């Protein structure tokens, strides 16, 4: 991957407002 | 002896659901909270031929008036669902699991729709919310967007760049932050990663992001996100309501009409001339926190319109 | 240069997209194969914020004037390593595909089975979509309450079950599955039970508000069958429906002598069909794609 932090669970609210 | 006017889709630990109960419940209507993520080990459902012939629970619920749609829990990697064990495991059966539950709660939440039920954001628009087919759907409808580009080709990145000038990237779908796309991210050795899978460039709007809030055809709001770095120790955030043009509000309000959302959540950005762009429309898109930060009623106006369907 | 007038979604190594590509080079159109199969490692894709900004390995194919749609998606190394990311990864993929052919079906392109189409055909929801509009269907019930099937058993008589979804051959409700033990199997395991018809399963295909033929499936041999302009007539309603332009349906006749609807599918296969009861499935579908190029 080229972003290499989207499978980084750091689950991350990044995808929470979809 | 339940009553099933309005539905709250979701899980009932969702602080969003959560704080929709208790918004319907002070204004008196107690709401059915459908949790799907105990479909088959601890609920009931039963579908006959008949769209009206839906049984959760050994209740009845032909068409609730409205629905409030948190989430569904499709996907075992989705946001409020604790599936890693069970992933670890097998893999493929659990992929199994959560597509034997999609099928059926998805025929419920299309069934209701269909009997009339005002679904606040119905699982239809899904089609609509792809981002490089929605960035599109509204550019080709008068709403300006940022010059973009979803691509796995290193040279359109490239090319793209040199029209653009500064550079933003993110996912394509979504699951990550968007970060500024440095020189080092266009040197062969990570720019050829695109073989892996596609990205979205986008030129870097500087202004500000605002948070529009959309429910059935008019503005709620619209916060301005304010990232604070006078010091570099304690970078805050600064959310503040502010007035937006008509304008702006009848875009955003087309806009939510196009991609098929009665309460969405969409973020805007302007540019250097000032001027906004659409960023994305969100599905089930949060509050609590601008509600927090800014001193805005966001559910009060949707538990509102979710009374207004029993009307 | 190519054509992309036409253009096919899917593997060259499937059979239909073969069929169907040697059939359209027959009658004289060309067309593109889009092998999503190839998009990350080998080809490439880039959109842009225009709908018409689609490029190919380079060529700009806004607009075909048809698609055909077969299909459009190894993981174990990843997903015991990291199912998460590699979930996302391949959402990533499928949502870039997927862009493309909504784009394309919004400046006009005559999408042979648009996605937009999977909505409408979650089958639970496909059959009271063809009942509550006046269609026949078979008394159905979709339940993981063994209270539910025993009531639905003592309703409607001797019944069958089919999966919930997907493939597994149907079989009988016999008295010994509605005890306790072998009833109970269900309460995590969802299937959909079914009255019982006793006709003859029947495939009719249809393309364009036309009914193309239909096979009495009776080694299997399957002939043709010619029905009635009646249920011909609620066969297209029901593609019409659904939203299909191209569909092969599987309708079942009661013992009254009258069919119901059983399934539509998103795209049906129809090479182990037409070299089994000798009519052309592939040509008409060519043909249909082919007249699009005059609108
Ligand atoms: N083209 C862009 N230019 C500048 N900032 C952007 C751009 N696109 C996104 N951002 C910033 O990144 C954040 C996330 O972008 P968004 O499109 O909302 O992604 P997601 O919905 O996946 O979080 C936004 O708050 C915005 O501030
Ligand atoms: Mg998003
Ligand atoms: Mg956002």
């Amino acid at each position: 991957l080229f972003i290499e932090d989207l499978g980084k669970v750091t689950t991350t609210l990044a995808i929470g407002e979809e | 002896n339940l009553d099933t006017s309005i539905v709250v889709v979701g899980s009932p630990d969702d602080l969003h659901v959560q704080s929709v109960t208790e918004g319907l419940r002070a204004r008196g209507h107690e709401p059915y909270v459908f949790d799907t993520q105990r479909f088959p080990e601890e609920m009931t459902v039963s579908l006959g031929e008949q769209g009206a012939s839906i049984f959760v629970d050994g209740q009845q619920i032909a068409r609730p008036a409205a629905v409030y749609l948190r989430s569904l829990y499709q996907s075992p990697g989705a946001y409020g669902v604790d599936a890693d064990k069970a992933m670890q495991d097998n893999w493929r059966r659990t992929l199994l699991a959560f597509r034997e539950r999609s099928t059926l709660m998805s025929a419920v939440l299309l069934r209701w729709e269909e009997a009339g039920t005002a679904v606040y954001n119905s699982p239809r628009a899904s089609a609509n919310i792809t981002k490089p087919f929605q960035l599109a759907l509204l550019r080709d409808a008068g709403l300006p967007v940022p010059r973009s580009l979803w691509t796995n080709d290193p040279e359109a990145v490239r090319r793209f760049h040199a029209e653009v000038g500064d550079c933003i990237y993110k996912p394509v779908a979504g699951g990550a932050r968007t970060r500024k796309l440095e020189a080092k991210d266009l040197e062969a050795d990570r720019i050829e990663r695109l073989s892996a899978a596609p990205v979205c460039f986008q030129e870097l709007l500087t202004g500000d992001d605002v948070r529009v809030y959309v429910i059935d055809d008019q503005v709620i709001c619209a916060l301005r996100i304010v990232t604070d770095e006078i010091d570099f120790r304690q970078a805050e955030e600064r959310i503040e309501a502010i007035e937006i043009s008509d304008e702006v509000k009848d875009q955003c309000v087309r806009a939510a009409k196009l991609v098929g959302l009665r309460y969405t959540g969409m973020d805007i950005k302007a540019g250097a001339d000032g001027n906004y762009r659409v960023l994305e429309l969100n599905a089930s898109a949060m509050f609590r926190g601008f509600e927090g930060r800014a001193n805005v009623d966001i559910c009060g106006p949707l538990c509102d319109a979710l009374i207004a369907q029993t009307k």
